[PDB]
């Protein structure tokens, strides 16, 4: 990853200045190191491609792929007004899909950050928060390092997914989760989330902001996996814009809770003493969460949760190339996502039964289905040529 | 369904040809083609290739051959692949060195010449564009068609290969060889798909010399190629490095076995074959014997149009050669509505993919044994 280029940049598109220093140019650019240089560099094919495709082409550019230095880099594209935002990665690593999701993530996340993203790079004030939050975002995307494992080989479809880890909750546990939140709710609260070991355990928040505020922890380490250490006392308390006056995103994370709160425009107290009592409702779902598909990806767009086995059961799942067929699940699901993800441009606009087969001796036929006429979802499926 | 194609004079900067296939082959700003030949270059001065620019609508290609030629493209095709673009420019380059060749092509620049020199090529390179009816423009592999269970015309045509003494003959229908000389097996593979692509994309006449410089056998030795139209839709290819009546020497006798292989061009598979009722499209490659069967209508039945079901096979191959490089897949697609679309299925093994289109109504739990057994009954065959 330190190795390999990787930029974001964000040059002003359609520069009248005849001063055409680099400053001019870039408003914001975090690494400005050698990996990052070469692009610094190469910025004016950037900027002249997407002028002229602008041009010839109804519609903007969204990915260039370039070989330099004889590995190929992908850079994806935005013009909003007057002003471009660039990311580029290797794509032996990330590939172009991964990539124009990641891309997609960050423009929202940003926007959710300070607004529009315009104000949010002019500021200078921002420029370190925003340098350690892109330092952050490319270690995930170049360094998935950093059971320990299974997180981070799955995590190239689950960042992917416009869901969030959903745990099957018992009914009593989850009546009981539903009338600590409503206690909870007893400024303005607008909703919540509470997770779970990373688990997204009850969610009573519209499913736009709870994805926004999902990725926006995932782009950050907040969220755990795995039962890490029980989370202190971090308490986030941020001003946050999710396309909706002043709104507020308020976060407890105590004991494996990572409870979360929005508020329109003293409350950490109250929603501590909300979790306090919740110290027996950890008990109940220790037990269930410890208790021929091998593997499940479904997915509920709509809601925007999916469920997947816990890594409970893969280690209980584990085989003899599980290890080896886990991962491979999940970089084939990459591109059954690219191709249902052309699908769904073509639903937005106004295929299904995808399939593979492996045997890296064992036959995975790992399949994707989707779902539209029904609650739209996906079905990411495991299972030996025998059944 | 628009391409627009591009040729430019890397070193020099100025364009070549524009032919573009924009709304089906019968179809630009000198300010916009001079400013994507300027990115081209800032990226070629800053060490940095240009492999892709995709846009939401579009999708451009550049290639930079032997940093003397340049090639661009412009494809507005709904769900358009990378691989599909560049194996265009890679064997729209090779057209563009069989018509010409190495020399010519770099080093020496002709700045007005050279138009007069291409203006041959352009036939050629609209036809690539163009929806054709063969496949070997997008896997690399020649468009083969089984015989009718006779050897005779592979002694027949070795016969006549002895009697002209050129090692080169081969007997091609519509664009797709049906015989060949062991030699012409063996020659490269971008020329062996041109060949026949260029006799089919040529009129019909009753014999015609044309000089050709061969990609891989010799592209400064001006080979000459022979076309001998015995019937319509089906030539004799004779290339050497002049007058020759062993036609009906030796293809006189053979009449009827050649009638019976004359439809066997749009079919692509010898009459009466066994196979499955659910396969609606057959693209058997052979790519260790570098050969390709393609059999587009086995019923016309669903999905009428041919033309739909090559654009399906071909978006399959350019969907499956990302993931193929025991192994299979299934790409069950169409409308939600049950019983609609089709059935796209794909085997790799020993060399032997094979793309399986099957009927909206293909039960879809045994795909995978469905492929093997039709890759079983096709293995002889190729």
């Amino acid at each position: 990853g330190l190795n390999t280029p990787h930029i974001i940049m964000y040059l002003t598109l359609q520069l009248d200045s005849e001063t055409s220093k680099e400053e001019q140019e870039i408003l914001y650019h975090y690494p400005m190191s050698e990996a990052s240089q070469k692009l610094k560099s190469v910025r004016g094919i950037f900027l002249t491609l997407c002028d002229m495709l602008e041009n010839v082409t109804g519609t903007q550019v969204t990915s260039s792929s370039l070989l330099l230095n004889g590995k190929q880099i992908h850079v994806a594209y935005w013009k909003e007004s007057d002003k471009l935002l660039l990311i580029g990665l290797p794509a032996e690593e990330v590939p172009l899909p991964r990539l124009r999701n990641m891309i997609e993530n960050v423009i929202q996340t940003l926007k959710f950050m300070y607004g529009s993203l315009d104000s949010a790079f002019c500021q200078i004030e921002n420029v370190p928060r925003l340098d350690h939050f892109f330092n952050l975002f490319f270690q995930r995307a170049l360094q998935p390092a950093k059971a320990q494992q299974y997180d981070a080989s799955s995590a190239v479809l689950l960042d992917n997914l416009p869901g969030v880890r959903w745990l099957t909750l018992p009914l009593e546990i989850k009546m009981e989760l539903d009338m600590a939140l409503s206690d909870l709710e007893a400024y303005t609260i607008l909703g919540s989330s509470l997770f779970y070991k990373g688990y997204l355990i009850c969610s009573h928040l519209p499913k736009d902001d709870l994805i926004d505020i999902a990725v926006y922890c995932r782009h950050y380490c907040l969220l755990p996996l795995a039962a890490k250490q029980r989370i202190g006392q971090l308490i986030i308390w941020r001003e946050v814009f999710p396309q909706h006056g002043r709104y507020f995103l308020l976060v407890v994370g105590l004991k494996h809770y990572m409870l979360c709160v929005l508020l329109e425009a003293v409350y950490v107290d109250q929603v501590k003493t909300t979790l306090h009592q919740l110290d027996g409702v950890d008990s109940r779902i220790d037990e269930r969460l410890a208790s021929t598909l091998f593997h499940y990806v479904a997915l509920e767009t709509v809601q925007g949760i999916f469920i997947t086995p816990t890594l409970e059961e893969v280690a209980q799942l584990s085989g003899s190339i599980h290890p080896q067929l886990i991962k491979n699940f999940h970089q084939c699901c990459l591109s059954i996502r690219a191709v249902f993800q052309q699908t769904l441009v073509e639903e937005k606009k106004k295929v299904k039964e995808h399939g593979v087969l492996f045997e890296c001796v064992m036959a995975y036929w790992v399949v994707g289905r989707l779902f539209l006429h029904p609650k739209p979802q996906e079905l990411y499926v495991c299972f030996h040529d025998s059944v | 369904g628009t391409v627009h194609l591009l040729c430019l004079a890397a070193s020099s900067g100025v364009p070549l040809f524009c032919r573009s296939s924009r709304g089906g082959a019968p179809a630009l700003p000198f300010s916009v083609i001079g400013s994507l030949n300027g990115v081209h270059m800032f990226g070629q001065n800053l060490e940095v290739q240009l492999s892709s620019a995709r846009t939401e609508n579009t999708t451009v290609v550049w290639k930079s051959f032997h940093d003397s030629i340049t090639l661009i493209v412009l494809s507005s095709e709904v769900g358009i692949s990378e691989l599909r673009l560049e194996r265009l420019l890679q064997m729209v380059f090779g057209a563009m060195v069989l018509l010409v060749g190495l020399e010519e092509l770099t080093n020496i620049r002709n700045v007005e010449r050279l138009k007069k020199d291409l203006r041959a090529s352009y036939c050629l390179i609209d036809s690539f564009l163009g929806d054709s009816e063969l496949i070997g423009d997008l896997t690399q592999c020649v468009d083969c068609v089984i015989p009718p269970e006779g050897s005779l015309l592979q002694e027949a045509l070795s016969g006549f290969a002895e009697a002209a003494g050129t090692t080169f003959v081969s007997l091609v229908v519509s664009g797709r060889v049906v015989a060949a000389t062991e030699g012409w097996w063996r020659l490269g593979t971008p020329e062996a798909v041109l060949l026949p692509w260029l006799v089919g994309s040529l009129p019909p006449q009753t014999a015609r010399d044309y000089p050709v410089y061969l990609p891989h056998g010799s592209p400064t030795v001006p080979h000459r190629l022979l076309t001998l139209t015995l019937l319509p839709s089906l030539e004799l290819c004779l290339l050497c490095g002049l007058y020759p009546q062993l036609l009906e020497r030796w293809w006189q006798p053979l009449l009827d076995p050649l009638r019976a292989c004359l439809p066997l061009g749009p079919r692509a598979l010898p009459s009466g074959f066994p196979l499955h009722t659910d396969i609606l499209g057959l693209l058997l490659l052979h790519l260790e014997l570098k050969r390709c069967l393609f059999t587009v209508e086995p019923l016309g039945d669903k999905e009428p149009s041919p033309e739909q079901r090559r654009r399906l096979l071909r978006n399959f191959y350019t969907l499956v050669t990302s993931t193929h490089f025991p192994r299979a897949c299934y790409l069950v697609l169409g409308t939600e509505e049950p019983g609609t679309g089709v059935r796209l299925v794909a085997l790799q093994l020993g060399l032997r993919r094979l793309l399986l289109l099957l009927s909206p109504q293909s039960p879809t739990h045994g795909l995978r044994s469905l492929a093997t057994h039709t890759l079983h009954a096709l293995t002889p065959l190729l």
